[PDB]
């Protein structure tokens, strides 16, 4: 760490270089990750608030469940007993003096809600406070939800389904909102599945139910293939720029080795400078990172905590070491005969 | 009558390319502390080879060589513990300052870098209150000097000088030979100092001829 | 050129690195651009089709228009002349063998649809040709549209509107799926306005039209700045290695610079060196990019053109040539007595 | 009957640090046609420096520098068309080949490079059919070999030769320059050769002794 420190102090300019392509791919893996954990919670929240353990579905030609296609009738609501049904649909909100589009969820009457969210189901529909801002409805106000006059019962908090607010009724209620007979789209379950399906039936965890949420999985999937792109380039990136910098101090290298510096010497020299450059860049990027997120996360959908800042980062840090003693192998293999002459 | 260094009918033949080279054969030299030895012989006679041979650069193809005091030691430890180089470019690492490029031995045997240690010696060699400066703020002489006194930090026992005169004038080349066999002497050392201006042999207490990787003893 | 060249040749795997970084960053921008073309289409595919010169919006509190807030009173399509009712919502569409969401586009009858679309608005929905399969639905079945029984009038092709396929039915049943009086959502103008607009009426271009879109604007934004810095990081990633790079090269330029080579053709022989590297890289990452999003365009909406392959493939390199005649510029100061050390 | 190059009263003065040093103290040097020049001295005496001058590598602080035939022609032009270099270091290329070390000078001076003159030239240094050998497959006096070759290639009227023999024993540095008088008559070339083995003055027409950058 001797050589390799004042290499930093006195040429400061090459390393920032690279220091900020470090930062700066951190920069975008963390605001990614962020916005692809926030995404999954403004697809998901309200449903991993209801807590599940299973969740029987309702299929059509024997194809994957999908939330908009399933409905349950009152008699196979029966079959499974010790069951709650969950009644799930979009539909435009309409007020006295403005309107929108937002998720309405429907559940038997009387139900408490979960202490994510609390209350209880009551005749009518609990709304969101920041939508019943929007629209300026208040308790008593009657409302226009997919065509039918209701009154809002109360406010709650803000849950979210595929980008939308969750609007929670009862029932009876959602049928109107939805115009169908049955009792639920699906079943809630909390307690462990006692009753085996139908051929047209099928279970499914808390996990597997979110497959049948339209934009859960491709949209995921397709942020999570990026972001595993971004690891790679990062690595690669410390890899080709370290190998091309080590065959640089070659010749410093070599007076050390001629002095009598041992390998370890060398070796733990090189990986000091690297990981000082990698840290710098890491801590520098993740910071602008973190403070960019929690600036947009108001317009933008983004969540932001501490392992979904640090972990990343931790992780891109981790792959910078693997990466640059791939990179210093050679600083060990290094004659000193190269001091002897020019 | 006891020897620091002794080369006994050490040969070196390196790859040339397709063939080999036998760029030393049969050398034998020994040397006892307090002689500064001359090798004398002109660029291509086999001193260099002689020289790497000494500071345990390279093990010969045949023939032994022996460092007393750090017998059943690796070649790496043996530089570190044992000689001082003084490479006949000043070889000074470009990120450190003067005082640095001592302090950066003495890191690198693991012992804290000793800043009193690293002044005297500038001083000795004539360099008080300049271990502040930087490579681009030293001449050639001042360079060769910092060189010098880099190689006595770590109180050697053999000092290996590779025609550390080669890019000064008649008068400041003088002080540096003034200034190793003065150093020498004073710290009890035993040099080898190859060196191609016969001028300078008045200087040292004996001297070896060589031509073509032989020693004329 | 001729050292630059064999450099190349004879330290193959040193360049394979940094061609496989540029490779990488290209095909991931390439996939980028053609995801973001593709969600860009998959939202607004259907508006544009129908290509409107200005659209009229309804707003509440004078707020920014939004597709899912606007309504057009029969009173206000008499008003623009020359201008047409479109009705746009998102419903539930139910057969006997299957079910689905679906978006709802509603004009007036007999209005010729676009070729994109072909057919012309009839009495009835008509149902695109993917859908009408998986409900097993065949032209002249009843089918359930947002809680109202509807006839289907035949099939058609696909157009999106907010991810979904866009099922298109007469300005009358539009009315009675979406519970409303209304004659539409917005007005769809093709000449220009000759007309002010009223205090709640609001005109937009064909783009603005599509900022009116809830996700459209909030998510191609911020795909168009992931984008924005894949394109500086691969600039400076060239940069920081070409520069280092450069600096390996010093000796062996300052022998040619000895021996009489011009600065001229020292910097030409580096920026050679980059510029085959920078033109690898970019090549293998556009067609692995192009293969996989091919590949995948069945399961993502892929839009994958000529222009969107090889547009950002030129960018990259370019710029990969502006950043090295940057790193590069170190070439013509080498003083040459370096070779006589 | 007229002289290649001339160097009038000439004097070098480097940034030696913090102070400054004069390197070259002037320097009174002609040579004509099929010369052999030696320079000799100890190290540091401004060799070196005196054959930097020569080959145009930096402008003298005070007085001229001649060659003729090159007039109205900036410093690095001159060095391509009339002034061959052999270095101390043999300065080969890595990625380039015995061969084709001769013809990227060919190439930077933009002509089509000539294989069959390289294979010519390669085999008048002793070479012959080694065109095709890679740095690793020379020698020491090999690739020493190559260098003046390259030297050559452009057919200058100037050749330097900066202690050619130095990593090489009495026997291959006698080759050389025997190589290099040889070559210096068969094709009328001035030569300067920087030297340290004064054993290699018989082999020069004259020879001039430096100390202190003055010449003598
Ligand atoms: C606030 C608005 C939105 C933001 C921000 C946003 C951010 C991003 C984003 C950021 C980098 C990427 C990549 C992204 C990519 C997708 N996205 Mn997105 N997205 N996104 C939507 C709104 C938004 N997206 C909506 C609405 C759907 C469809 C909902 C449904 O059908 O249930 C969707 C779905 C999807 C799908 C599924 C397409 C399919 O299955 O046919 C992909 C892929
Ligand atoms: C650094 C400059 C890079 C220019 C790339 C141009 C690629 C291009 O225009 O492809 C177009 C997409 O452009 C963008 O998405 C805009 C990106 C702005 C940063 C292709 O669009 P289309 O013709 O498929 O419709």
């Amino acid at each position: 760490m001797f050589l390799g420190i004042r290499d930093i102090r006195a040429a400061a300019g090459r390393f920032a270089l690279i220091a900020s392509v470090v930062g700066l791919i951190t920069l975008l893996i963390v605001m990614l990750t962020g916005l692809t954990q926030g995404l999954g919670k403004q697809n998901t929240s309200a449903i991993e608030a209801l807590a599940p353990h299973s969740v029987v579905f309702t299929t059509a030609g024997g194809s994957s469940p999908e939330f908009t296609s399933s409905e349950i009738s009152e008699q196979q609501a029966e079959r499974w007993k010790d069951s709650t049904p969950l009644g799930v649909s979009q539909t435009r909100i309409e007020s006295d003096q403005n309107a929108n589009t937002t998720a309405v969820m429907g559940l038997p009457e009387g139900t408490p809600l979960p202490d994510s969210v609390g209350g209880f189901i009551e005749q009518g529909a609990l709304l969101p406070a920041e939508l019943a801002d929007f629209l300026h409805v208040r308790a008593g106000d009657h409302i226009t939800l997919g065509g039918a006059t209701v009154t809002v019962a109360g406010t709650v908090k803000t849950e979210n389904y595929s980008h939308t607010p969750v609007v929670w009724v009862d029932t009876a209620t959602w049928q109107l909102v939805s115009h169908t007979k049955a009792v639920g789209t699906v079943l809630l379950l909390n307690q462990e599945p006692t009753i085996q399906p139908q051929d047209n039936e099928v279970v499914t965890d808390l996990k597997g139910a979110f497959q049948a949420m339209p934009a859960y999985k491709s949209e995921r999937s397709s942020l999570l293939s990026m972001q595993a792109f971004l690891y790679i380039i990062s690595a690669l990136v410390t890899v080709a720029f370290l190998t091309v910098w080590t065959l640089q101090r070659t010749r410093d290298i070599a007076v050390l080795a001629a002095l009598g510096a041992s390998k370890r010497y060398l070796l733990i020299d090189a990986l000091g400078q690297a990981a000082i450059i990698l840290a710098a860049g890491v801590a520098l990027g993740a910071g602008i990172g973190a403070l960019l997120g929690w600036l947009i996360a108001g317009s933008v959908p983004f969540s932001l905590g501490w392992v979904s800042v640090l972990g990343p980062a931790l992780g891109i840090w981790l792959l910078g070491l693997i990466g640059a003693t791939i990179a210093v192998r050679n600083v060990t293999k290094v004659d000193p005969q190269i001091a002897l002459g020019a | 009558a006891a020897p620091v260094l002794s080369i006994t009918n050490a040969s070196v033949v390196y790859p040339d390319g397709i063939s080999t080279v036998t760029a030393l054969d049969s050398a034998n030299v020994e040397i006892f502390p307090g002689e500064l030895v001359a090798i004398v012989g002109e660029s291509g006679s086999g001193k260099s080879t002689l020289l790497s041979i000494a500071g345990f650069l390279q093990e010969p193809t045949s023939g032994t060589v022996t460092l007393h005091g750090a017998e059943g030691l690796d070649a790496t430890s043996t530089r570190r513990e044992h000689i001082g180089f003084v490479f006949q470019q000043p070889n000074l690492l470009g990120s450190l300052t003067a005082r640095e490029q001592l302090l950066i031995t003495d890191h690198l045997r693991g012992i804290k870098p000793r800043k009193d240690r690293a002044d005297e010696l500038l001083a000795r060699v004539g360099l008080k209150g300049l271990g502040g400066r930087r490579v681009a703020q030293l001449s050639g002489g001042q360079r060769q000097r910092v060189n010098i006194a880099r190689a006595l930090m770590g109180n050697p026992q053999l000092l290996l000088a590779d025609e550390p005169t080669s890019a000064l004038d008649a008068r400041l080349s003088k002080e540096i030979v003034e200034l190793l066999r003065d150093v020498t002497k004073e710290f009890a050392l035993a040099t080898l100092m190859v060196t191609h201006d016969r001028s300078q042999l008045a200087y040292a207490d004996r001297f070896v001829e060589m031509a073509d990787g032989k020693a004329l003893q």
